[PDB]
Formats: C-alpha cells, sequence, structure tokens
C-alpha cells in the first residue's frame, strides 16, 4: 500500500526515464528506473517482474503495470532505516562520518578482532569519492548492494 | 593543551639548547601542576620589556614585593608571571650563560614557583597542617631556627607562635617562601642550601618531588572533569522529582548494574508516585484516558473526564469520555471502572500537598461522611467511613460543562485487569529509552550465526556481515500485540524491570508497560526533564531537551552504548503534528556532500507535488523536453559519482574522477538554471544543489593538492561540445 510518496517519487522518476514519452518503459529502461531510485535489481530478476505481466507490446510495462509491481519488493522492506541507525552507531563521534579508527574500535566492542591492516582496507573498499571516510552514502551501498 | 610555547625559533640550538635545559631541570609534574591551572610558559626572543604580545596592562603591578627579597624595576626583568587567572610564565634570553652565577636562574624558578604556590599545597586545599606545621618550623621543632633566607622582614616574628593565631594574614609572605624553597631544591646549583639552612623544608619539597606534585596533578586533574562537566542534580535529589519510587528507582538501581545499560525515563507525575508504592496498578496502552490534578481522583484516571486536567474543554472532555468508553467496550474483562477507595496515607497525604481539605462531617441514610473539601467551583465531595469510597455531585448552583447536572454518585476510575481483580489505574513508567552497552548487544547474539559470519573471506561483507548482526539483534525493533511497538531484548529488559519492581513489594502487576519513548514515532513528545540511572547506579535529571541530548552524547552516545533516536524526530510527527529537534550527524554533513541519484529524483517529486508544477511538463516544447532530457543528466552524474566498482582505483584518483563526475553535474545544474522558466520553486532547489557540489569538491581536493578553489577550477573547463580533452586537462590543472 505505497505512500502518494510513495509514488510520487515512483513515477517522477518513471517518466523522467521515458524518452518516447507515451506511459511505458522498454526493458533496457525499466532498469534505469529503478537504479537511479537507489535499487538495482540483477539482469534477470529484471524479468520475472515484467515477463510475469505481457499484455503489452510484449516487451513494455506501463506505470499501472510499474506502480503494482512494486511490492514484490517494498511493502515487505523496511530496512532503510535498520540502516541508518547502524550507521550513527559506528560513527561515534558525531562527524557523521565513519573512519577506520572507529570502525575496528566498534568492531572489537561486537566482540571481534580486527587486524589495524584489514580496516584501513575495509574502510578503503567502501569509500567510493576516496575521501579516505565512509560517509552515510556510501555505508548505505556497501550493506545494501549485494 | 600544548604548556610550552616557543615563540622565536630565531637563535638555533644554544636558544633552544638553553630553553630546555631549563624546561629539563623542573619537574616534568611541577608543570603537570601548570599546564593544569590552565597556565602555558612563553618562551620568546628579546621580547624583554612590555614587548610581550601578553605582557599588556591586565593585571600587573598594584602592590610590590616581587624578586625574592625586593627590587621592582621591571625593565631589568626577562622573566614573569602573568599572575591573574591561568598562569601565564613568559620567559626569554639574549646572549648565551645562565650558569656560573644561577643568582639568575634562580628567579625563573620562584618567578615560576609564584604559579602553583598561592594553589599548592599551601592554600587551594588549605593551608593543610601539613604545611601549618611545617611554617612552625620557625623555631619549635629541631634546634635548628634557622630560617634567614626566607623569613626577615615578615618573620623576625620569633616571639609569636606561629599556628593558625596570624598564618591567614600574610598568606602571600609564606608563599615567597614556598618560591624561594622550589628554586632553591631545584636551582640547577644550591640544592643542599635548602637541605642545611632549612630543616624540613628540603624534606617537604622532597616529599613534593616524591608524589606532592603528582597529588594536586591528580585532584586538579579530576577536579578537571568534575569542575566543567553537565549540570545534572545526581543523588536524590533529583530521584525526588523523578517521580518514579524510590524503593523502586533504587531497585532499578541493580539491574543496570548487571546488563550495564542506561535507563532513562520520562516524569512520573508526584501525584502518583505514591499511589504506585500503595498497590495501584499502572495505565498501560489500553487506556487514553487524561489523568487529573485536584480532587480526591487526583493520580486516577476518572471515568469522568471533567474531572481531569481538562476541566472544562467541552470537546476533549467530551471527546474524552467516548475514549474510556470505548477502552473498556473493546478491552473488556481487563479495563473497567472501580469506585474510587483512598486509604489512609493517600489522604494525609493530598493534604499537606493541598490538593484536598478534611473538615465539617455529616449524616445521610445513615452512614457517615467526612465531608472533602476543595476550591473546584461545580463539584463537590464526600468519602464514606465504612468503606472508605468517595462521591461527588453537581453544586446546588451549577451544572456540568457538557451539559449535566447530578447528586451524589459514587466515583469511578478506570482500572485494568490484575489477577482476576479491576485495580485502579495510574501514571505507568515510560522509558525514554534504554542503552544497552554494545558489548551486551554481544551476548544477545546466538555464537552460531556470528561465527557463521567472522569465517568469511571478503573483508568487506564481513562487515555487512556484522551490521546486519548489530541490526538485526539490537536495533531492530519489531511491533507487538501487547507492549507497544519495541526491541526484542528491549522486552525482556522490560520483564526484569518489573519482575525487579515486584520481588521487592509491588502488587499491581507490572509498572512498566510498553516501549521506549523513541519509538512513540505517532505521538512524540519533548520533556525538559529526563531521569536516568547510569549503569552503575547514580541517579540523574537532565534539564534541557539539550542538557539531556548533551548528556546523551557525551557519555551514552560516543562512549560504547547503543543508543537510535526516535524516528520522527526532525521529520513531523503526524499524530500530533510535532517538530522534535535532535541533532543528527548524518544531516549535519549533509552541506557537504553530492547527493544521490535517488535523493535528488526524490526532491523533485516533493516539490512536484507542492506548486503543482513539476521541473519539466508534459508538453511539446522541445524547450521542457530539453529540461527533461537534462535532469536525466544530472540524475546520471550524480548516480555515476557513487559507483560501486570506484574501488579498483587508488585514493587520489577516487578523488579526482569524482571531483569530475561532480562537476561534470554541477555543470549541467548551472545549464538549466540559466535555461527557460523553472518556477523559482526549483530555482533555489537546484541553487541549494549547487553549494553542495561545491562544499562537496572543495573537499576531495582539500583533501590532496589543495590551493585551487572550486570557483576558479571551474573556469578553465570547456565544457562546449567536446568533453574528451577536458578531463586531461584537469589533471594538470590540480598538479
Ligand atoms: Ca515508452
Ligand atoms: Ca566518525
Ligand atoms: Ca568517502
Ligand atoms: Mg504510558
Amino acid at each position: 500500500a505505497a505512500t502518494e510518496e510513495q509514488i510520487a517519487e515512483f513515477k517522477e522518476a518513471f517518466s523522467l526515464f521515458d524518452k518516447d514519452g507515451d506511459g511505458t518503459i522498454t526493458t533496457k529502461e525499466l532498469g534505469t528506473v529503478m537504479r537511479s531510485l537507489g535499487q538495482n535489481p540483477t539482469e534477470a530478476e529484471l524479468q520475472d517482474m515484467i515477463n510475469e505481466v505481457d499484455a503489452d507490446g510484449n516487451g513494455t510495462i506501463d506505470f499501472p503495470e510499474f506502480l503494482t509491481m512494486m511490492a514484490r519488493k517494498m511493502k515487505d522492506t523496511d530496512s532503510e532505516e535498520e540502516i541508518r541507525e547502524a550507521f550513527r552507531v559506528f560513527d561515534k563521534d558525531g562527524n557523521g562520518y565513519i573512519s577506520a579508527a572507529e570502525l575496528r574500535h566498534v568492531m572489537t566492542n561486537l566482540g571481534e578482532k580486527l587486524t589495524d591492516e584489514e580496516v584501513d582496507e575495509m574502510i578503503r573498499e567502501a569509500d567510493i569519492d576516496g575521501d579516505g571516510q565512509v560517509n552515510y552514502e556510501e555505508f548505505v551501498q556497501m550493506m545494501t548492494a549485494k | 593543551n600544548n604548556l610550552v610555547k616557543t615563540e622565536f625559533t630565531n637563535e638555533t640550538l644554544d636558544k633552544i639548547q638553553q630553553t630546555q635545559d631549563l624546561l629539563k631541570k623542573i619537574p616534568k609534574d611541577v608543570l603537570e601542576i601548570y599546564s593544569e591551572l590552565g597556565g602555558e610558559i612563553y618562551f620568546t626572543d628579546i621580547d624583554l620589556v612590555e614587548h610581550k604580545e601578553l605582557q599588556d596592562l591586565s593585571e600587573e603591578e598594584k602592590n610590590s614585593m616581587n624578586s625574592r627579597g625586593e627590587k621592582v624595576p621591571f625593565a631589568s626583568r626577562f622573566v614573569f608571571e602573568k599572575k591573574r587567572e591561568t598562569p601565564k610564565l613568559i620567559i626569554n634570553i639574549k646572549d648565551y650563560a645562565i650558569n656560573s652565577e644561577q643568582s639568575k636562574e634562580v628567579y625563573y624558578e620562584i618567578g615560576k614557583g609564584i604559579s602553583l604556590d598561592i594553589i599548592s599545597k599551601d592554600k587551594s586545599l588549605d593551608p593543610e597542617f601539613l604545611n601549618l606545621i611545617k611554617s612552625l618550623s620557625d623555631d619549635s621543632d629541631s634546634s635548628d631556627l634557622l630560617f634567614s633566607q626566607k623569613f626577615k622582614e615578615k618573620l623576625e616574628l620569633n616571639n609569636k607562635s606561629i599556628d593558625i593565631n596570624f598564618i591567614k594574614e600574610n598568606l602571600t609572605e609564606f608563599q615567597h617562601a614556598f618560591s624561594l624553597a622550589f628554586s632553591y631544591y631545584f636551582a640547577p646549583d644550591h640544592r643542599t642550601v635548602l637541605e642545611l639552612y632549612a630543616p624540613d623544608m628540603f624534606e617537604y619539597m622532597n616529599k613534593l618531588e616524591k608524589g606532592g606534585f603528582e597529588k594536586i596533578s591528580e585532584s586538579l586533574k579530576k577536579e578537571g572533569v568534575e569542575k566543567d562537566r553537565i549540570d545534572v542534580l545526581k543523588g536524590e535529589k533529583a530521584l525526588k522529582a523523578s517521580g518514579l519510587v524510590p524503593e523502586h528507582a533504587d531497585a532499578f538501581k541493580k539491574i543496570a548494574r548487571e546488563l550495564n545499560t542506561y535507563i532513562l525515563f520520562r516524569p512520573v507525575n508526584k501525584l502518583a508516585t505514591n499511589l504506585i508504592k500503595s498497590g495501584v496498578a499502572t495505565k498501560g496502552l489500553n487506556v487514553h484516558g487524561k489523568s487529573s490534578d485536584w480532587g480526591p481522583v487526583a493520580g486516577y484516571i476518572p471515568f469522568d473526564q471533567d474531572l481531569s486536567k481538562k476541566h472544562g474543554q467541552q470537546l476533549a472532555v467530551e471527546k474524552g469520555n467516548l475514549e474510556n468508553k470505548k477502552s473498556i467496550t473493546e478491552h473488556e474483562g481487563e479495563i473497567g471502572k472501580i469506585p474510587l477507595k483512598l486509604d489512609h496515607l493517600r489522604i494525609e497525604e493530598l493534604k499537606e500537598n493541598g490538593i484536598i481539605l478534611k473538615g465539617k462531617k455529616e449524616i445521610d441514610n445513615g452512614k457517615k461522611y467526612y465531608l472533602l473539601e476543595s476550591n473546584n467551583q461545580v463539584y463537590e465531595f464526600r468519602i464514606s467511613d465504612e468503606n472508605n469510597e468517595v462521591q461527588y455531585k453537581t453544586k446546588e448552583g451549577k451544572i456540568t460543562v457538557l451539559g449535566e447536572k447530578f447528586n451524589w454518585r459514587n466515583i469511578e476510575v478506570m482500572a485494568k485487569n490484575v489477577e482476576g481483580v479491576l485495580k485502579p489505574l495510574t501514571a505507568d513508567y515510560d522509558l525514554f529509552a534504554l542503552a544497552p552497552s554494545l558489548t551486551e548487544i554481544k551476548k544477545q547474539i546466538p555464537q552460531k550465526e556470528w561465527d557463521k559470519v567472522v569465517n568469511t573471506p571478503n573483508s568487506l561483507e564481513k562487515q555487512k556481515g556484522v551490521t546486519n548482526l548489530l541490526i538485526k539483534y539490537g536495533i531492530e525493533r519489531k511491533p507487538d500485540s501487547t507492549k507497544g511497538t519495541l526491541s526484542n531484548w528491549q522486552k525482556q529488559m522490560l520483564d526484569r524491570l518489573n519482575e525487579a519492581v515486584k520481588y521487592t513489594g509491588y502488587t499491581g502487576g507490572d509498572v512498566v508497560n510498553h516501549g521506549t519513548e523513541q519509538d512513540n514515532e505517532e505521538f512524540p513528545e519533548k520533556d525538559n526533564e529526563i531521569f536516568i540511572i547510569n549503569p552503575e547506579g547514580e541517579f540523574i535529571l537532565t534539564k534541557n531537551w539539550e542538557m539531556t541530548g548533551r548528556f546523551i552524547e557525551k557519555n551514552i552516545t560516543g562512549k560504547d552504548y547503543l543508543y537510535y533516536f526516535n524516528r520522527s524526530y526532525n521529520k513531523i510527527a503526524p499524530g500530533n503534528k510535532a517538530y522534535i529537534e535532535w541533532t543528527d550527524p548524518i544531516t549535519k554533513a549533509k552541506i557537504n556532500t553530492i547527493p544521490t541519484s535517488a535523493e535528488f529524483i526524490k526532491n523533485l517529486s516533493s516539490i512536484r507535488r507542492s506548486s503543482n508544477v513539476g521541473v519539466y511538463k508534459d508538453s511539446g516544447d522541445k524547450d521542457e523536453f530539453a529540461k527533461k532530457e537534462s535532469v536525466k543528466k544530472i540524475a546520471g552524474y550524480l548516480s555515476d559519482y557513487y559507483n560501486s566498482a570506484n574501488h579498483i582505483f587508488s585514493q587520489e584518483k577516487k578523488r579526482k574522477i569524482s571531483i569530475f563526475r561532480g562537476i561534470q553535474a554541477y555543470n549541467e545544474i548551472e545549464n538549466v538554471l540559466k535555461s527557460k522558466q523553472i518556477a523559482p520553486e526549483y530555482k533555489n532547489y537546484f541553487q541549494y544543489l549547487k553549494e553542495r557540489i561545491t562544499n562537496q569538491v572543495q573537499l576531495l581536493l582539500t583533501h590532496q593538492k589543495s590551493n585551487i578553489e572550486f570557483k576558479l577550477l571551474y573556469k578553465q573547463l570547456n565544457f562546449t561540445e567536446n568533453e574528451t580533452d577536458n578531463f586531461e586537462v584537469f589533471q594538470k590543472i590540480i598538479d
């Protein structure tokens, strides 16, 4: 039962990526519609959703097709927050940024020994903009991204 | 807190290799006594005179009694102590000597001494008998009535037994004493002149170095924290406005320690404190009745709402009763109404508290009625004797705000079920939050699942594998049928808080019914005061919605305890449409973060729904579509920024390669911000998105080769037709 807010976005983004501006999107396109919106399904799980309802040009999903296909993974997933709290947790100082310092730290408290190597290591492979530290944004990805 | 600031490094060694030679001489802790009183020592070049950037009129020379004995010629000095608050020691040197006649380096000693002295063992605690008896080595202890080196003028007063009979007088005199004594023991030459011409003061300054200096280096260090801390009125001083029940709080004091987790509660109304100790069960979730604060009913949830705070509100009192009625019609057998029976104490209490006046008596139908008084002006109350029930009626000259007028009826209150018995209801303990120790949650997880996660290869997944655990078992809050919405451990903890207050002396079931108000997303509320039972008993009650928020940041958040704050904080709470502010780090550092694809598309989506005009309208204007296509680009550049495959690169790279993706976007923005007529509502958003990108880039930059300012670096780009060599340029642009 997506909230209206959960619609304006879902459409404000369903259209922005609709070139031949009708009201249906190509396969390749649906993929793009979902990424932007944070999400980023797999190369073949992008079918089971659309592939399951071909009442269109056999390979095109309208809006009432799209909005009613955002439950298969949505009314279920309510985890965004769990994750945003597991952030302020690591963010041990109040800088809104995490750091190998605190990662390793909190890592140990939860009872786990990390090597000062494999930390200035995690942080890295977690950092996307090279600023040495992981902000919420990338923290999010690392976690959710599969 | 760097204690020794070296002004001019002009002279090579010698200056240096002369200051050090001086500092390695003074006791590593006489300093810590200094670098504790907030002092700093200044070693400068030839500023000598009032030339020092700190020697100007502040608190200079009022009454002369300077150098060891006396002098006063300022212009002829090198060592000086800015005597007044934070001891400032300033010194200098010219050409290369200090030894030979150390009659010079002995002032940089006392001149120093006058730092710790007045606040040393000679006065801060007060002139403690240790020194009160050390000053008596004037001429009473040993056959050494020798002190012709500190007591010439102000103490040639041998004919005066020096104890508490005049020492308070010349405190400063016994300072020139703690100084020229300090100066000798530590002087680089005459160390025994304080071991010969002095009998004990040597043994004193000695015990001093023995440990004396590490002493005040700890009572000043301890007071260091305890001093400038956060007001909190601990002890039973707060447990008094905490409303909680002492035997209970004290009971709770045992669990915190056991499980090691803070426990914070909102305020338990006083007019319920004792009802609780009495045996009155608490108001769970099932009842949405309003308490009351006047009359016998006080502290009870009258089934009559015009008998609770809201006396008059013809609507909240109207739609107020309406709530109990259902509170019962819905949950019957558990929720209902039983007649008000004020026992013994309860009365003597609503007495000196001022809620009731017990006086005149009377007879009706056959029983005794003492009557109860209360300046309420539409209701009269009276209590029986046989069974101290209570009753009221509409005064003979008035009506009920709703529109009723009744004569003497037994006063019913709301009461839930408690072992097959309808006990009257009162205030409960609504925990404000439970702060378990991160270390505790570890104990929550079951070894099996945790082990299966650490025995992993991918180090990055070993984190995702962990945090999900830290979330799974310690942050997740499922809703519940009975106990409101709460965590899983939160529950157990919540049972152990009751089984705790019931293995003491409570007979009203449980007293903590629902979850931690930090989940009252629905109707969140803000309470200035907050009671907090530390992880070790210490009772505490904040005072500000900040002090609270500050207290939690200090010794909770940034201290290894796991705490999460109300989802509805910072947003608008639906239930009560309330804006409750709470420092959020993530939001603190938004100003400098390139927003996401979705966080962008999102924000548009939001303004669309308001001014009912989107960034782009559904039309044919190849001008409009121009704009549409255009966001589709900013919605890429941003997405392209946070590319997960950015790892196969290397730091210096990551920054750059993004500083561009960033620019790339700041551009296409500046692009549309110039195009057609995009409503001034979106104008701003974009105006804002710029500053982000900007700040965001200024950052990635001031991380590597910093001097180039965004603005400038910008100009220098050819965003015309080709984008190929552009980047190639950018490179060198930063070398
Ligand atoms: Ca289409
Ligand atoms: Ca941090
Ligand atoms: Ca980063
Ligand atoms: Mg409650």
